[PDB]
RNA sequence: GGGGCGUCAGUAUUCAAUUGUCAGAGGUGAAAUUCUUGGAUUUAUUGAAGACUAACAACUGCGAAAGCAUUCGCCAAGGAU
RNA sequence: AGAGGAAGUAGGUCUCCGUAGGUGAACCUGCGGAG
C-alpha cells in the first residue's frame, strides 16, 4: 500500500526546463562535483547544464 | 489535443487529484485520495494516488481531452510547502495511462509574511 | 435459513440494447453486463468483463453477438447460443481488440449481421466485421467526439455520423467518400432514417430535429415520428405535416411494435404504438422496506428515486405500480397492523398517508401532514387511528387523520407502536430512548441509555434497542433497565425486526437469535457492501433484507422442515439398525451384509465376513462360501465398492 | 467498497455532462496565435443564461504557447472574456504574472534586488499596477564577492525605475502597452538608463494587474480580434 | 488422525463406529483412555 | 533595516458572497471530538478585517540598552569624514 | 420463576497467394483459400 515501483518504460509536449541560481563559493564545488550529477540525471533522462558565467544550474 | 488543467493538491493527510478546464471554474472530474483506500492511515499513499489518477484519466479519456497541464500544490500558508507522495505517484500514473502532459508548475501559496 | 428468492438490478447508468427478438435484452450494471429475457424476466447470462466500468454495448438484430466496450480502451465480442428454450444462454468470447486510443462511446450495428461501426471519444471512428475482427475501412480519423451513428441503405450501404458539435456527415461504404449535410448548432444526439420516405431525421440537444424541451432519441416506424427528451414524455408526430398525432436512450423495434424507454430514474418503460409493462432497473439505495397487504402479496419499497414502488412477491419481478406524492427523498415507511394504510416520511418536510387498493389500479395519497420545518425522519402508526412523525430536528409530532413535543437534542431515528396502542418509544443519536403516554401529553419514563446512539426500537407483542455501537439491548417497561445485552456485530445494526428475533447489520450480515437463551442462533451473508432494512411476512417467518446495495433477498425459515427430516431420519435409522440386529441373530448373512453396507458401520460387517468365510458348510462353486454373498458382491455399486475397498485396507492391516 | 454515510444522504446521480458545451477561445490582437484552447461551460436556458458566466470567467495561460517561442516559458498572462459569438469566446488582457519557479530562480545571495510598484493609468482610462523587479549586476573583472548598492543608490534606482515606467506607459493605449510588454522593451530601457547609477543584472516587470475597466466597447474589443 | 468422522480405530487397527459400539464397550474404552492418561 | 506621524503596497490566514461541485474532509504513530446532500474539504473570482513584512538577509548596518527590515512624504535628532 | 433430592446418556505448425487496415517499397496484424 506504501511501496512504490520504478518506472518501467513521449509524455512531454512542451519541453519543460527549470533553473536555479548559485553564488561563486558554490560555483567551485559544483564545477568539480557536476559529472556525478549529470551522470545520474542522464540515467533518468534529463539534461543538466551548469553555467559558471551567470551562475545558473538548468535542467531540461 | 484539448488541454485540461489538473490541480494536484498533495498534502500529508490526503491527496486531491482534480481536473478543471482551462478557466479554473468548471470542474471536470475529481477523485480524492481517501475515497479509494479503506484506511485513513493509508489515505495519503502512492497506491491511493495511483488509483485516483487512473480513475481521473479514465473519465477524462471518456470525455476525450487526452492532454493535461498539471499544477501541483500543497498546504502552504503555515504548512510545509512540499507536496506529499501523492504528487509524484499521481503524475506517474496519470502519464502512464495515456495523457500527454503539457506544462508542469508547482503553484504553492507562499506567504510574504504569515505569522 | 435458505434464500427464498432475490430481486436484482437489471440496469444502472449505461446503454441498453434490444434485439429484434424482443425476448432478449442486454443492459449494464456498473462494470458488468447482464442480458435477460423481457417476458419471463429470468437471468439468462452475465458476462463479467474487466475491472473498469463498461462504456457501451450492442446486440445484433439477430441475437448472435454481444459487443461490449469498457471505459478502459478495449472491445470484446461474445457469440451467444440460444436453445428452443429461451430460459438460459451461454456467451463465449471470440475477439478482444483495442479499437482506438480513446474508449469508444457510441456503437451502431446494421440491420444485417455483418458490420458494426464504433465511435470513440477523440473522433477516430471505424467499421468492423462482426464475425471476424477487421477494420474494413477507417472512415474519418480523430477530429471531435462522435455522438451518434446510423447505418442505412437506399432503395451500396451508407453510414451517417453525428459529431459532438452539430456536424452530420454521410458516406457510402463502397464509394468511400464523406459528404456533410447542412451545419447544426449543438450536440446532435441521434440520427435515424426512413427508407420508405428516403428521409433522414436528426435529433439534437438544442431542442431541434431536422428532416421542444430536449432530444435524446428520435426515429421512424410507419409515417409517425417520435421524440424523447428531458420532458419525461414520449411524443408522436406526423411525418408529412408538423402537427403531432428524462430519457437517456430509446430504440425502435417496430416490426414487433414495442418501444423501450430508458428513463434516467434508471427505469425501463415499454410503450405500445397504435405503459404495457415496466421494469425497474435499479432500486438504487433502499431506505425502508414495508411488507403490505391484508394477504401480503405486494411489498412497497422506498428509495432515493423521490417516490415509492409497489412490487409483487406472489412472475415475482413485476412491479404492480408506482406512487409519487413526495418531493425530495422518501425516507421511512410504516403500515397499520390492520391492513390498508401505508404512510411515508421523507426528506421533504411533509409526511403522508396513502391507501392501498389491492383489487384496482387506484392509489391515492389523500392524507398529507405539514408538521415541522425539518425532514420527517420516521413515521409510526397505531381508517387508521393517527400518525406519529419524527424529525431531523428535535420537534416530534402527533396528528390525527380524517400536537408537538420536545424529545432529544440530536436527530431522532426510529418509532414503533405496541399492538394495543398504550406505549410509544422514540430513539435518537444522543443515546436516550424515550417512552411516553400516547393519549395525553404525559411521560411514562425514560430508557437510561445505549452507549453511543440508538438507531432502532421494537416492541414485543419488552423493547429492543439497536444502537450505533456493535451492541444490541433488550429493555423492559417495568424497571427501565436492560434485561439482555448482546454483542457480535462489526458495524451499526440499523434495524431490529420481531419474528413470527432478527437484526440486520451495517457489516452486511443479518443474524437471528432468541431472547430467553440470548446467544446467536444463525447468521446470513448474501448481500453486497451494506444492509439497511428488514421487512417480515406477518403470517409465517419470511425475512426481506435490503440495503444500500440494490439487491433484495427474501429468506424463509426451514427449521421446522429440517427438524421433521432429522426426526424421520432417526426413525428410519432405529428401524433398520434393529433389522440388522435381527438378521445377525437369525443368521441371514446375505441381507445382514447388505444392510451393514447400507448402514456404513463396519465393526459388525467384519464379523459377518468372518462368519461367511467360515460357515463350516461352504458351497463348492461359491467364491466366499455363500452364493448369495457372491451375488451381492457381484451386484455392488461403485460407491459401495470404493467404501468396501476403504475398509479392506484397514482389515488388511491386521494380520488376524 | 463499503460506504460510510448517514441515513438518506446519497441522492440519485444525474449526468452533469449533458448540460455542458464546448467553446473555443481566441486570444486578442498582439499575441501570435489566436486559438488557445476550449472551455466547458453550462448549457444556456432561462434562469441564468450561460453567457453571464462566460462574461464572468477569466483564464490563465502561459506565453510560450501564445508566441510559439519557449523563451517565454515563464510570464503567464491572464485573459478576461467579455464577449461571446457562435461557438467562440473573445478575450482581453487582464494581468501578467510570473511563475514562482522563476521568482525563486532569480534571487541570489550577495546581490541586491530592487522592487518598484506603480499605479499607472493608460490613455483608455484603465488603471493598472506594474510591479518591476531588478537585480544588481555583478561586474566582470571584479574580486569582491558582494555587489551591494548603497541604500541611497537603491532609492535613486527605484526613482529612475518609476520615472521610466510612468513616462513610457502613460502615453500608449493598452494594446501598445502589451505589445511593448511582450519583447520587454521597458526592462531593456531601465537596464539602459539605470547603468549610470548602478548597473542592474536584469530588470523585468514581474506583475501587471488591471484594476478597473470602465468601458465595454465592442468596437475596440473587436478591433483587437 | 486418518480415521473417518463417525468411526474410531482401535489398538488393533480396525475401524469400529461409535454408533454400533455398545454402552459397556464405550465405558471400557473410556476407562482405558483414562488409564493411559493417568499413566502419563 | 535609528525614532515619531501619515501614506502606499504585498501575499498568506480567517470570515462572507457567487458559481462548478458531489462523497467524504480532518487530525493522528493509529484514532476520536468536529464539519459533512441545506453540499463539508476542494476549483475559480471578488469583498472585508486583523497580523506580519518571506526570498535579498551577511563572521554586515544603526541605536546607549531593550531593539530596528514594504514604498513614498513630512518632522526633528545622531555618527563619521 | 428456585437452592436441593434421585437418575440416564456422552488441439492447423510452416510456406505461399488473394484480401482489409496499420507508417510507408518492404513489413506487421486480422481473415479467406491452396500446398
Amino acid at each position: 500500500k506504501w511501496k512504490i515501483e520504478p518506472f518501467l518504460p513521449g509524455p512531454f509536449l512542451e519541453e519543460s526546463s527549470f533553473m536555479t541560481l548559485f553564488p561563486k563559493y558554490r560555483e567551485r564545488y559544483l564545477k568539480d562535483c557536476w559529472p556525478l550529477v549529470t551522470k545520474a540525471l542522464e540515467k533518468h533522462g534529463i539534461a543538466a547544464t551548469l553555467d559558471i558565467v551567470e551562475g545558473s544550474m538548468t535542467v531540461k | 489535443l484539448v488541454f485540461g488543467v489538473a490541480r494536484i493538491f498533495a498534502s500529508f493527510n490526503d491527496t486531491f487529484v482534480h481536473v478543471t478546464d482551462l478557466s479554473g471554474r468548471e470542474t471536470i472530474c475529481r477523485v480524492t485520495g481517501g475515497m479509494k483506500v479503506k484506511a485513513d492511515r493509508d489515505e495519503s499513499s502512492p497506491y491511493a494516488a495511483m488509483l485516483a489518477a487512473q480513475d481521473v484519466a479514465a473519465r477524462c479519456k471518456e470525455l476525450g481531452i487526452t492532454a493535461l497541464h498539471i499544477k501541483i500544490r500543497a498546504t502552504g500558508g503555515n504548512g510545509t510547502k512540499t507536496p506529499g507522495p501523492g504528487a509524484q505517484s499521481a503524475l506517474r500514473a496519470l502519464a502512464r495511462s495515456g495523457m500527454k502532459i503539457g506544462r508542469i508548475e508547482d503553484v504553492t501559496p507562499t506567504p510574504s509574511d504569515s505569522t | 435459513f435458505e434464500v427464498a428468492n432475490v430481486i436484482q438490478p437489471i440496469y444502472t447508468g449505461g446503454s441498453v440494447a434490444l434485439e429484434n427478438g424482443a425476448r432478449i435484452l442486454a443492459s449494464t450494471l456498473g462494470e458488468n453486463a447482464i442480458l435477460t429475457e423481457l417476458n419471463t424476466g429470468k437471468r439468462l447470462a452475465e458476462i463479467q468483463g474487466d475491472g473498469e466500468p463498461i462504456s457501451t454495448l450492442t446486440i445484433t438484430p439477430s441475437g448472435s453477438h454481444l459487443i461490449v466496450c469498457s471505459r478502459s480502451l478495449t472491445m470484446r465480442i461474445y457469440s451467444l447460443a440460444i436453445s428452443p428454450d429461451y430460459d438460459s444462454v451461454e456467451p463465449t468470447l471470440v475477439r478482444t481488440t483495442k479499437p482506438h486510443a480513446t474508449p469508444v462511446v457510441v456503437l451502431a450495428v446494421d440491420r444485417t449481421s455483418t458490420l458494426l461501426a464504433t465511435g470513440a471519444a477523440d473522433g477516430a471512428i471505424k467499421i468492423w466485421d462482426i464475425i471476424g475482427g477487421y477494420v474494413t475501412h477507417t472512415v474519418s480519423g480523430p477530429s471531435v467526439l462522435v455522438s451518434a451513428l446510423h447505418f442505412f441503405e437506399i432503395a451500396r450501404f451508407r453510414l451517417a455520423w453525428g459529431t459532438q458539435d452539430g456536424r452530420i456527415r454521410i458516406f457510402d461504404l463502397y464509394k468511400r467518400t464523406t459528404t456533410p449535410v447542412y451545419a447544426h448548432e449543438s450536440n446532435v444526439q441521434c440520427i435515424a432514417y426512413s427508407p420508405e420516405q428516403h428521409a433522414l431525421l436528426s435529433g439534437s440537444r438544442d431542442k431541434t430535429m431536422t428532416l421542444h424541451e430536449l432530444l435524446e432519441s428520435v426515429g421512424f416506424l410507419g409515417k409517425w415520428m417520435y421524440s424523447a427528451g428531458t420532458s419525461g414524455v414520449l411524443r408522436i408526430w406526423d411525418t408529412t405535416t408538423h402537427h403531432e398525432i428524462a430519457i437517456l436512450s430509446a430504440v425502435s423495434l417496430p416490426e414487433r411494435s414495442l418501444i423501450l424507454c430508458a428513463q434516467a430514474d434508471f427505469t425501463l418503460v415499454l410503450y405500445r404504438v397504435p405503459p404495457f409493462r415496466r421494469i425497474s432497473g435499479t432500486h438504487d439505495e433502499i431506505l425502508d422496506l414495508t411488507y403490505i397487504l391484508p394477504d401480503q402479496s405486494m411489498m412497497a419499497i422506498a428509495t432515493n428515486s423521490e417516490d415509492i414502488r409497489i412490487v409483487s412477491v406472489k412472475y415475482f419481478g413485476h412491479d404492480v405500480a408506482l406512487l409519487k406524492g413526495h418531493e425530495d427523498i422518501v425516507m421511512s415507511l410504516d403500515v397499520d397492523w390492520s391492513g390498508h394504510w401505508i404512510a411515508s416520511g421523507s426528506k421533504d418536510n411533509t409526511a403522508r398517508l396513502w391507501r392501498v387498493d389491492p383489487a384496482n389500479n387506484s392509489y391515492t395519497c389523500y392524507a398529507v401532514f405539514t408538521g415541522h420545518l425539518e425532514s420527517v425522519g420516521a413515521v409510526a402508526l397505531p381508517p387508521p387511528a393517527f400518525l406519529i412523525s419524527g424529525s431531523q430536528d428535535r420537534f416530534v409530532q402527533k396528528r390525527d387523520i380524517p400536537l408537538r413535543r420536545l424529545a432529544h437534542d440530536k436527530d431522532i431515528n426510529a418509532l414503533d407502536i405496541s399492538p394495543n396502542g398504550k406505549l410509544f418509544a422514540s430513539a435518537s443519536q444522543d443515546k436516550t430512548v424515550k417512552i411516553w403516554d400516547v393519549e395525553k401529553l404525559e411521560v411514562q419514563g425514560i430508557l437510561r441509555g445505549h452507549k453511543r446512539g440508538v438507531w432502532t426500537v421494537r416492541f414485543a407483542p419488552v423493547v429492543l434497542t439497536g444502537s450505533g455501537d456493535k451492541t444490541i439491548k433488550l429493555w423492559n417497561l417495568s424497571d427501565y433497565t436492560c434485561i439482555r445485552t448482546f454483542e457480535g456485530h462489526s458495524h451499526n445494526v440499523l434495524k431490529v425486526v420481531w419474528l413470527h428475533f432478527a437484526s440486520a447489520g451495517a457489516d452486511t450480515l443479518v443474524k437471528v437469535w432468541d431472547a430467553n437463551t440470548g446467544e446467536t442462533e444463525c447468521t446470513l451473508d448474501n448481500h453486497e457492501d451494506r444492509l439497511w432494512t428488514l421487512a417480515v411476512h406477518s403470517k409465517t417467518n419470511i425475512l426481506a433484507s435490503a440495503g444500500s446495495d440494490s439487491k433484495v433477498t427474501f429468506w424463509r425459515d426451514t427449521t421446522a422442515e429440517t427438524q421433521a427430516a432429522a426426526a424421520q431420519a432417526a426413525l428410519k435409522l432405529v428401524e433398520q439398525e434393529q433389522t440388522l440386529e435381527n438378521y445377525i441373530h437369525a443368521g441371514a448373512y446375505r441381507d445382514a451384509i447388505v444392510l451393514a453396507l447400507q448402514l456404513n458401520h463396519p465393526g459388525r460387517l467384519l464379523n459377518l465376513f468372518t462368519n461367511v468365510v467360515t460357515t463350516r458348510n461352504p458351497d463348492p462353486d461359491s467364491l466366499t462360501g455363500l452364493k448369495a454373498v457372491d451375488d451381492v458382491l457381484a451386484k455392488l455399486s461403485d460407491e459401495q465398492i470404493f467404501q468396501l475397498l476403504l475398509r479392506l485396507r484397514d482389515w488388511n492391516t491386521n494380520a488376524r | 467498497r463499503l460506504s460510510k454515510g448517514k441515513k438518506g444522504l446519497k441522492k440519485k446521480v444525474q449526468d452533469p455532462f449533458t448540460r455542458k458545451d464546448w467553446y473555443n477561445i481566441k486570444a486578442p490582437a498582439p499575441f501570435a496565435v489566436r486559438d488557445v484552447g476550449k472551455t466547458l461551460v453550462n448549457r444556456t436556458t432561462g434562469l441564468k443564461n450561460a453567457n453571464d458566466a462566460l462574461k464572468g470567467r477569466i483564464f490563465e495561460v502561459c506565453l510560450a504557447d501564445l508566441q510559439k517561442d519557449e523563451d517565454h516559458a515563464f510570464r503567464k498572462i491572464k485573459l478576461r472574456v467579455d464577449e461571446v459569438q457562435g461557438k467562440n469566446c473573445l478575450t482581453n488582457f487582464h494581468g501578467l504574472d510570473f511563475t514562482t519557479d522563476k521568482l525563486r530562480s532569480l534571487v541570489r545571495k550577495w546581490q541586491t534586488l530592487i522592487e518598484a510598484n506603480v499605479t499607472v493609468t493608460t490613455t483608455d482610462h484603465y488603471l493598472l499596477r506594474l510591479f518591476a523587479i531588478a537585480f544588481t549586476k555583478r561586474r566582470p573583472n571584479q574580486i569582491k564577492k558582494t555587489t551591494y548598492a548603497q541604500s541611497s543608490q537603491i532609492r535613486a534606482i527605484r526613482r529612475k525605475m518609476v520615472e521610466i515606467i510612468q513616462r513610457e506607459a502613460a502615453s500608449c493605449t493598452l494594446h501598445q502597452l502589451v505589445s511593448k510588454l511582450i519583447p520587454e522593451v521597458i526592462g531593456r530601457e531601465i537596464e539602459k538608463a539605470t547603468q549610470g547609477i548602478y548597473p542592474l543584472q536584469n530588470v523585468h516587470i514581474r506583475k501587471v494587474k488591471l484594476l478597473k475597466q470602465p468601458k465595454f466597447d465592442l468596437g475596440a474589443l473587436m478591433a483587437l480580434h | 488422525d486418518t480415521a473417518e468422522k463417525g468411526e474410531v480405530v482401535t489398538k488393533a487397527g480396525i475401524p469400529i463406529a461409535k454408533q454400533e459400539m455398545s454402552r459397556e464397550e464405550k465405558l471400557r474404552r473410556r476407562r482405558r483412555e483414562k488409564e493411559r492418561i493417568r499413566k502419563a
